[PDB]
């Protein structure tokens, strides 16, 4: 069948399913900003900018 | 019918050299690198860059001639002829490094000209273009070391020189300033390339030894037709041997000569992605963990403590006249030194 | 198997090659012979004869130190030895 | 069948032509040893220790007992120019013979004569031509024993007053001596029979092989093959070629050792000091000189708590110290004056160093076979000065070179032969591939 | 740069006088000291006992004083050592010893001049890399 | 029928799943014994004294080290030489401290690699075979000889042999350098040039083959599937890789001739790797790498210093820190 490497080759020609990845690749990148954004502040320090 | 198709026509005939039009790219670059090279290598000091002879009318021979690295001073200069700080003079370019960069820039763009000939070439005779992607292993560490690299650091003057000792002393500062061999990414690039040349020695002594008999003269080279449709020696035999010699052997003609393809391109990449790492200063340097028992406990020793000592030799002792814009004066008592030498 | 450019061996075999590249050869050869023993090498491209790497009482590399005076450095140099 | 860079193999069956290869080949070794000889005396200045002028073949006749006298002065050159005329000649004849035989003379042997022509299947001929050569080494090993004994002698770098030529009345017959030495173990402290160490074992050695090659010799003249033999080997041409380039590459190797470890028939006085030697002889040089200073040499305890000149074997003997303990296995006329029954003895130490010691120790120390390809001598960080580099370092790694390239011959060799006498060595005959008529292994 | 008469003009005894050398005498120096000396002199060290140099400096210290023309020459026949109270020709080559050392049989006097006057010029060309040893390499 | 016959045919049978032989008969107990005397003491052994100055080096991983600074540390300066058997010690602890794993794990290494070079021609035969498969081994095996053996033998012990480590191999090259200047050696240049090439030539041969595979799948399955173990033609197409690859470069510049090609592919590497190997079997005697410190001087004198006098500045601070307190004299001469 397809090789591991090929699997997301079935979305050539299928433009709903390629809209589909590129927005969970989108919800992805987004939702990493918010958990990175957030582990940031509940870290930070910020009494001395100096 | 106009001039372009005429001029497409005229490019991709058939000669004994093909042209193409990565020609135009490729060929003047290739042919400047090269002179360059020889150029600089036979008339041309290292003195006022380096404080160092470097050419033929000097005095060096193949081994010690090189096109050394401008001056740290002219941080990452282009160095064009034409440009603020040569303003023309031929002479002086020549004295300030200006053939480094004209001989990196040129070798870079005629590695993008000999890139799109394999491309240019495999689309005209039908076959895929695998040998190109192949040498993008080559341009990843052309690239990663005589560009990426010096333009991390302070200016052109740490890339290497182009000369066979002065490539080894490039050898030489990497190991003492950045532990090069401690670096996984040069590990995996290692095994690449001797993963290759293995890949090489064996795939042809073992086809040399299991060929078939197809002509009756004791030298077997002429019972091969370029044209001929059965395989030449036998995979079955050869599958057996490695199978009972080594344990595993190859099945699919296919696969093995993908794998050829893929262990050192793969290699070679992996160096190449160390190399930018250390553009930065970011080495794999130390073991943290080893430092502090080293520190704390002076009778552990490993072979990691013993070479860093060497490191620290190599810096103290070659920097002077490596970095000699640097003004470093270091007194004989500070010089890091075991006993007796 | 060929594209039409006259084979080497047969070039190189031939009276009329070697006629012309009796002198040819011979005539770069002395050339860039010259280009030494004139001393014009030296001129062109800025290098060091054997008594000019340094002034005589100096120990000191004269190392381009500038990024846009350096020209005008290295002529500071050259100064300094004659 | 052969192609032209294959194209000696076009000789293995033509008796006549392979006849004039193999004695047109041994006059290139004549004449090499001829020139050679001659160009080392054109260029030899005899007020410089030999190994300081790059010469090979000189200090192997100096051994011989021959232009030599106390202490290894060169005393007359007129037998170094002798043994390369001579050589030199020789050649001359051998290369006409080889010619002959190559170009003129019958391209096959055995139409003309039944005696010199052979067969290699034949058996008892190749035993019998083989029984020649065994009884022609017998006689060479004997004209060494005929030198030492009624020729003069040969040098002895360990006779007492420096060294000097010296006749040998006693050899060593004992079997338990001369094979006792092919019995030692190769390791160190024992060295096999690279650590012969005087010549009357040489000699008698060299008795001994002289009559085992003769017998051996007339034994191989006499008998054919036993059917174990028969069956254990391979029988053609290029079969016995492969044992030989096996042989020689072992003796290659061997020869490396000896040139390097040996002292005794390779006297330093000629070929420089080894490199144990040379390292020896840096201790010493310090202990000397930091003992005249007021140093107690044998109390003086150095960085790592071992001795800073003298420290213990593992087997307690008293030895060298730095990392010279490696070396302490040496033995060397110059050292063994001041040896007691517990290696090196504090109070000869302190009262019997001799100058002449102190300048051998210094001589050594200062020519260590260490140096560059192009013969800057010493560690590879010394600058431009001293063109050196000791014989026992060319004549070492040659003779490494060439021993490994034998033993790949020996392989390339060996495995054709076998192919070939079963008749695969072309390849696989697509008709009856053996793997196709074996069962899969899984 | 160049090997001019300033750099040949040495001394020749300790009084005051100079000689002034040729660039002829000069690499005839070089050469005879490489074949009679550097084997444990390279570079104005000395191998088998280096904390006695060839440094001006150091030769000028010892006694009789060796920074000359004729203490050197005298050195080359009659070694001492440093403090000029032991005859060290048993040990150290030089003409009364040429018996033991053969390499000294052929030096001629002006050859004894031209490996002194190497000795004295070196150090005004290389400076600190005379006698330094490796750390000037 | 015979019972030693029975032996033999077994021992040279083709059937077995790895094949014996009468070299794996010499092989199997050798690698064995080396194999598990190595990974016990990478794991386990106690700090050797490597030097022979008691200072030992920690070399295993329950003593404080990783997989990358690991090793079994060579055997004992005081040994040189000499022969260092389990049973020429007064005790296990003893052997440990001094190295003797070393030795054990180096002499059954060396001759079960060796009888592992005969195996492969003695398989070859039992197959039909063309013989010399082990030729082109003998170029990795020398080498193991050279690091392991020859230059333990020239330098006087085995103190001064490879370690068995990743950062002891390190350790090794960078001694090496400062004390012979392998990369100034030109057999060490055919090695460089040995290794390069051979990486590349894999990479041009893999790639030309690949490039002039013949369509025999769809898009949706690995080209791979296009080749089926013993099928009788060819798989690519060499007159098309000889076609591009001859524009390429030129036409004279690329192979017709599988044979030829093939031999190429191993002739070339084989033999840079059986100089590289006897570079450093010939540095083990001190015949060292070219030497250019100072040649060239100006018309006064003054050093001009070149490349290679930056190599030796570098190649001076190896020199006078490795083995720190292991040197009592000027010279480092072995
Ligand atoms: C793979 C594809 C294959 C195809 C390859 C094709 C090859 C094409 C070759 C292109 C040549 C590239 C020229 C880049 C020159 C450069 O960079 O020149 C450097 C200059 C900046 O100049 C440097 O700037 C430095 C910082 O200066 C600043 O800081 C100083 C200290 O505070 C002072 O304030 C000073 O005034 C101020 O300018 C120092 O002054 C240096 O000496 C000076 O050289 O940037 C500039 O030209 C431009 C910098 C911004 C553009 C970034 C270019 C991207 C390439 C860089 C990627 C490497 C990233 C490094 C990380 C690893
Ligand atoms: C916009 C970027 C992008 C996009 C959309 C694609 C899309 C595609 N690539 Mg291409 N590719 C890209 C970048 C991209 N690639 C880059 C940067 C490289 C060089 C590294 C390649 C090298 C490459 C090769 C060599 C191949 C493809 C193939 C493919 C196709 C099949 C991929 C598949 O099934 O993967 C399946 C992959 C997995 C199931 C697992 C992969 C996991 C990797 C090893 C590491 C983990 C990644 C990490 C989780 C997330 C990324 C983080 C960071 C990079 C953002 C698909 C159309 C294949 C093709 O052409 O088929 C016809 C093919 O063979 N690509
Ligand atoms: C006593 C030694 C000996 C003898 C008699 C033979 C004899 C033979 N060999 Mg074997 N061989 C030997 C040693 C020997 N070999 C060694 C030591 C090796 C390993 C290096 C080999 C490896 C070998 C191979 C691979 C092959 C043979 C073959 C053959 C046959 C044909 C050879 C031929 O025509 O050469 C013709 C000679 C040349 C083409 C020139 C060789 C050029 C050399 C390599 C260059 C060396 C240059 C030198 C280092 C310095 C040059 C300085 C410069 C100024 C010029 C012949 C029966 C062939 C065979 O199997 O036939 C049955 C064959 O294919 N030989
Ligand atoms: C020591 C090296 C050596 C020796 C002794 C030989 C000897 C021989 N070879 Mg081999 N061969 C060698 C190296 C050697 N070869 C190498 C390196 C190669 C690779 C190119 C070959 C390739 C090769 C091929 C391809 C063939 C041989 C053949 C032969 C034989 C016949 C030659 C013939 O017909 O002459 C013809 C040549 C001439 C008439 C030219 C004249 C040459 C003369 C002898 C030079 C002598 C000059 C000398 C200064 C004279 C001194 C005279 C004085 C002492 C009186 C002959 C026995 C042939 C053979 O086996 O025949 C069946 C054959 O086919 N050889
Ligand atoms: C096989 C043993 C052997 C050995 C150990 C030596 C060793 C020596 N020779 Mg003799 N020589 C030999 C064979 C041998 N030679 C042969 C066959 C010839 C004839 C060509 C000569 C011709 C010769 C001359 C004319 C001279 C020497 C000189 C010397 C000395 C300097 C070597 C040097 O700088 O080489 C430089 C190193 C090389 C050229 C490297 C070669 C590497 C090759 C290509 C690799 C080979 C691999 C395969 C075989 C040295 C003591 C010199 C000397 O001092 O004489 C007193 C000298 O002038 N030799
Ligand atoms: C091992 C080398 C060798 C071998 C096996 C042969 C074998 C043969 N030769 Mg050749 N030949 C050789 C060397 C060799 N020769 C040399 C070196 C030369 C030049 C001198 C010649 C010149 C030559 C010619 C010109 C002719 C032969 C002929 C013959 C055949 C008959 C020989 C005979 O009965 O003569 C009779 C034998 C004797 C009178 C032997 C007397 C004792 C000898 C000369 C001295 C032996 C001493 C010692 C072992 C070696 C010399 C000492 C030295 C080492 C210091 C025979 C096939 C003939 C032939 O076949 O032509 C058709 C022929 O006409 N040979
Ligand atoms: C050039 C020398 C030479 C050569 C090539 C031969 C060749 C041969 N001999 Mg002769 N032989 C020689 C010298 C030589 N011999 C001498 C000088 C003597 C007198 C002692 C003999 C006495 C002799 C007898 C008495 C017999 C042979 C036999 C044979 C045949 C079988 C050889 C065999 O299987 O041994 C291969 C070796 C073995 C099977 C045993 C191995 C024993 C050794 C010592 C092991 C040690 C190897 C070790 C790693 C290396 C270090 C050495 C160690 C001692 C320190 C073969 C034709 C046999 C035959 O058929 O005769 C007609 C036979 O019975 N030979
Ligand atoms: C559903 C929903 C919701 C919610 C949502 C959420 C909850 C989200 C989340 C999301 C998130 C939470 C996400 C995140 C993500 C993350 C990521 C995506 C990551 C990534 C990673 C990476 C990829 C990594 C990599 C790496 C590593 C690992 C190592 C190093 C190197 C690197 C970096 C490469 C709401 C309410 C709004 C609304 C309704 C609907
Ligand atoms: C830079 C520049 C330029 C360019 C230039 C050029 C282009 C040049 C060229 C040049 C060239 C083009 C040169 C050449 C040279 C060459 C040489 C110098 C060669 C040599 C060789 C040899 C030495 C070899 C030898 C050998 C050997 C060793 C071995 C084998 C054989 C043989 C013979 C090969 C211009 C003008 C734009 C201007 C700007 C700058
Ligand atoms: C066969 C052949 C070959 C080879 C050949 C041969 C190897 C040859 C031989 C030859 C020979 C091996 C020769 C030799 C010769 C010699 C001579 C001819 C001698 C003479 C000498 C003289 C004349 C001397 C004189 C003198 C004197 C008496 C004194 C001192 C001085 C002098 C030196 C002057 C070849 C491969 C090519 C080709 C193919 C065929
Ligand atoms: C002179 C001299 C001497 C003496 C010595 C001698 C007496 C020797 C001996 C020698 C010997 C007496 C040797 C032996 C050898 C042997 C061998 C080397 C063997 C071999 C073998 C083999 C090779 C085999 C093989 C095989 C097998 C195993 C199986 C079956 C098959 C075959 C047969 C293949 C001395 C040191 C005292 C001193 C100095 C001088
Ligand atoms: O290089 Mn430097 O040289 Ca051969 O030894 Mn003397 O020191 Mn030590 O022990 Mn391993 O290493
Ligand atoms: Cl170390
Ligand atoms: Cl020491
Ligand atoms: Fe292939």
């Amino acid at each position: 069948g397809l090789p591991w490497y090929r699997v997301h080759t079935v979305l050539i020609n299928d433009p709903g399913r390629l809209i589909a990845a590129h927005l969970m690749h989108t919800a992805l990148v987004a939702g990493w900003a918010g958990s990175m954004a957030l582990y940031e502040l509940a870290t930070f320090d910020p009494s001395d900018p100096v | 019918r106009g001039w372009f198709d005429i001029l497409d026509d005229w490019l991709k005939r058939d000669r004994f050299v093909f042209v193409g039009w990565s020609g135009i790219l490729l060929f003047p670059c290739a042919y400047l690198a090269l002179g360059g090279w020889l150029t600089g290598t036979t008339f041309v000091t290292s003195w006022y860059t380096h404080g160092l002879a470097s050419s033929y009318l000097e005095g060096c021979n193949f081994l010690t001639v090189a096109v050394s690295t401008p001056a740290n001073s002219m941080g990452h200069s282009l160095l064009l002829l034409w440009g603020p700080e040569a303003q023309g003079d031929f002479t002086r370019w020549c004295q300030l490094g200006g053939l480094w960069t004209f001989i990196a820039l040129h070798g870079a763009f005629g590695l993008i000209g000999f890139m799109l000939r394999q491309f240019e070439i495999a689309r005209l005779v039908g076959v895929r273009p695998y040998n190109a992607i192949a040498f993008s292993a080559p341009i990843a560490v052309f690239v990663s070391v005589f560009l990426i690299y010096p333009l991390g650091q302070s200016s052109w003057f740490f890339a290497p020189s182009f000369g066979v000792a002065a490539i080894f002393r490039f050898l030489l500062f990497f190991q003492g300033f950045h532990n090069w061999t401690l670096n996984p990414f040069h590990m995996m690039g290692v095994a690449g390339v001797l993963g290759g040349a293995l890949l090489c020695a064996i795939h042809g002594a073992t086809v040399e030894n299991t060929l078939f008999q197809d002509g009756e003269g004791a030298s077997t080279f002429r019972a091969f037709n370029p044209t001929q449709a059965e395989e030449t020696y036998s995979m079955v035999t050869a599958n057996r041997f490695w199978s009972q010699i080594f344990g595993i052997a190859f099945s699919n003609k296919r696969w093995l000569h993908f794998f050829m393809l893929f262990v050192p391109v793969t290699g070679l990449w992996m160096s190449a992605i160390g190399v930018v790492g250390l553009a930065l200063n970011l080495r794999s340097y130390d073991f943290i963990s080893q430092e502090i028992r080293a520190a704390e406990d002076p009778e552990f020793e490993t072979f990691y403590t013993k070479n860093l000592l060497l490191n620290e030799g190599i810096r103290a002792w070659m920097a002077p006249q490596d970095q000699p814009h640097e003004n470093f004066v270091f007194p004989e008592e500070v010089l890091p030194r075991g006993n007796a030498l | 198997g060929t594209t039409g450019e006259r084979p080497f061996s047969d070039i190189i075999t031939s009276v009329r090659y070697w006629v012309i590249h009796s002198i040819t050869i011979p005539a770069l050869f002395i050339a860039g012979w010259l280009f030494v023993s004139t001393g014009l090498a030296y001129d062109v491209f800025g290098t060091p004869r054997p008594d000019s790497y340094y002034a005589q009482e100096q120990r000191s590399i004269p190392l381009v130190t500038d990024r846009f005076e350096a020209k005008q450095q290295v002529e500071t140099f050259l100064e300094q030895l004659k | 069948g052969f192609a032209w860079w294959a194209g000696n193999a076009r000789l293995i069956n033509l008796s006549g032509k392979l006849l004039g290869a193999h004695v047109a080949h041994a006059g290139l070794i004549v004449f090499w040893a001829g020139a050679m000889t001659l160009f080392e005396l054109a260029h030899f200045i005899p007020e410089k220790p030999m190994y300081e002028q790059g010469l090979i073949l000189i200090p192997h006749i100096a051994t011989l007992g021959w232009g030599v006298g106390p202490g290894g002065e060169v005393v007359d050159t007129f037998p170094f120019f002798v043994v390369g005329v001579v050589h030199l000649i020789s050649s001359a004849v051998l290369g006409f013979g080889g010619v002959y035989h190559a170009i003129r003379g019958p391209e096959t042997l055995e139409e003309y004569s039944s005696f010199f022509g052979y067969d290699w299947k034949d058996k008892n001929k190749m035993t019998t031509i083989l029984g020649f050569h065994l009884i022609v080494l017998g006689i060479g090993a004997l004209l060494l024993v005929a030198k030492a004994m009624f020729f003069g002698g040969l040098y002895d770098t360990w006779a007492p007053g420096g060294g000097d030529v010296r006749v040998i009345t006693n050899p060593t017959l004992d079997p338990r001596v001369i094979f006792g030495y092919l019995l030692k173990s190769p390791f160190g402290g024992e060295g096999w029979i690279v650590s012969v160490n005087n010549l009357e074992d040489v000699v008698g050695g060299h008795i001994w092989i002289g009559l085992i090659c003769i017998a051996g010799g007339i034994w191989h003249i006499l008998t054919t093959p036993f059917g174990w033999a028969r069956r254990a080997f391979i029988w053609s041409g290029e079969a016995y070629l492969s044992y030989s380039l096996g042989a020689l590459s072992m003796m290659g190797f061997i020869a490396t050792c000896f040139v390097w470890f040996n002292n005794t028939v390779y006297p330093s006085e000629f070929y420089g000091p080894t490199g144990p030697e040379a390292s020896q002889a840096q201790a010493m040089t310090f202990l000397i000189r930091d003992q005249k200073l007021g140093a107690n040499v044998g109390s003086a305890q150095g960085p790592t708590g071992l001795g800073k000149y003298l420290m213990r074997s593992p087997t307690g003997e008293i030895i060298f110290g730095g990392e010279t303990m490696r070396f302490w296995d040496f033995r060397g006329p110059w050292l063994e004056p001041l040896r007691g029954p517990n290696g090196l003895d504090l109070n000869k130490i302190k009262n019997d160093i001799q100058p002449w010691q102190e300048r051998r120790a210094a001589e050594y120390m200062t020519h260590a076979p260490l140096g560059s390809l192009n013969s800057v001598g010493g560690v590879a960080t010394e600058i431009n000065s001293v063109n050196f580099v000791s014989p026992r370092s060319w004549l070492a790694t040659s003779h490494f070179v060439l021993a490994f390239f034998f033993l790949v011959g020996h392989l390339w060799h060996a495995g054709r032969a076998r192919a070939a006498a079963a008749g695969f060595e072309k390849g696989i005959d697509r008709e009856s591939e053996p793997v196709l008529s074996m069962p899969s292994l899984d | 740069a160049e090997l001019t008469p300033e750099v040949l003009t040495v001394p020749l005894n300790s009084e005051g006088k100079t000689i002034t050398l040729t660039e002829k005498q000069y690499l005839e120096g070089k050469r005879l000291f490489q074949y009679a000396c550097a084997s444990c002199h390279v570079g104005g060290i000395t191998k088998t006992n280096p904390s006695l140099d060839l440094r001006t400096e150091t030769l000028a210290l010892a006694t009789p004083p060796r920074d000359n023309i004729e203490g050197l020459v005298d050195y080359m026949k009659n070694p001492t050592t440093y403090d000029g109270e032991q005859e060290i020709a048993e040990v150290h080559p030089s003409l009364r010893s040429a018996d033991i050392f053969p390499k000294m049989r052929n030096l001629t006097e002006k050859d004894l001049v031209a490996i002194a006057g190497h000795i004295l010029v070196e150090p005004k060309i290389l400076g600190d890399k005379w006698g330094g040893g490796k750390v000037y390499y | 029928a015979n019972l030693w016959e029975r032996f033999c045919n077994w021992v040279t049978s083709t059937d077995n799943r790895l094949y014996v032989g009468w070299f794996g008969v010499i092989m199997i107990p050798t690698l064995l014994a080396a194999t598990i005397c190595f990974v016990i003491a990478f794991i386990a052994a106690p700090p050797v004294d490597i030097d022979g100055i008691r200072e030992p080096v920690s070399g295993s991983l329950l003593y404080g080290n990783n997989i990358i600074t690991g090793a079994v540390v060579p055997s004992s300066n005081a040994i040189g030489l000499h022969f260092y058997p389990i049973w020429e010690a007064a005790s296990l602890d003893e052997w440990l401290y001094n190295g003797g794993p070393y030795q054990l794990i180096i002499f059954h290494f060396l001759l079960g690699a060796s009888c592992y070079m005969g195996r492969q021609w003695e398989l070859s035969y039992r197959l039909g075979m063309r013989p010399w498969i082990c030729v082109a081994y003998s170029a990795p095996l020398a080498s193991a000889f050279a690091v392991f053996l020859i230059y333990p033998i020239g330098q006087g012990s085995f103190s001064d042999g490879m370690p068995l480590g990743i950062s002891g191999t390190f350790n090794f090259m960078i001694v090496f350098q400062a004390e012979h200047n392998i990369l100034m050696h030109p057999f060490h240049q055919l090695g460089v040039a040995g290794v390069f090439g051979g990486a590349l030539f894999c990479a041009m041969h893999g790639s030309l083959v690949t490039s002039s595979l013949i369509r025999e799948t769809t898009e949706t399955e690995s080209a791979n599937y296009g080749y089926k173990f013993g099928q009788e033609e060819e798989t690519y197409n060499i007159v098309a890789a000889h076609g591009y690859f001859g524009r390429l470069i030129f036409q004279y510049a690329s192979f017709n001739n599988s044979r030829s090609l093939h031999f190429f592919l191993a002739a070339w590497p084989v033999v840079g790797v059986w100089f590289t190997a006897l570079g450093i079997s010939t540095m083990a005697f001190n015949l060292n790498g070219f030497n250019f410190n100072h040649s060239v001087i100006d018309a006064k004198g003054n050093v001009i210093n070149t490349w290679a006098d930056i190599i030796n500045r570098a190649n001076l601070g190896m020199e006078v820190m490795h083995e720190r307190n292991a040197h009592n004299f000027p010279l480092d001469l072995a």
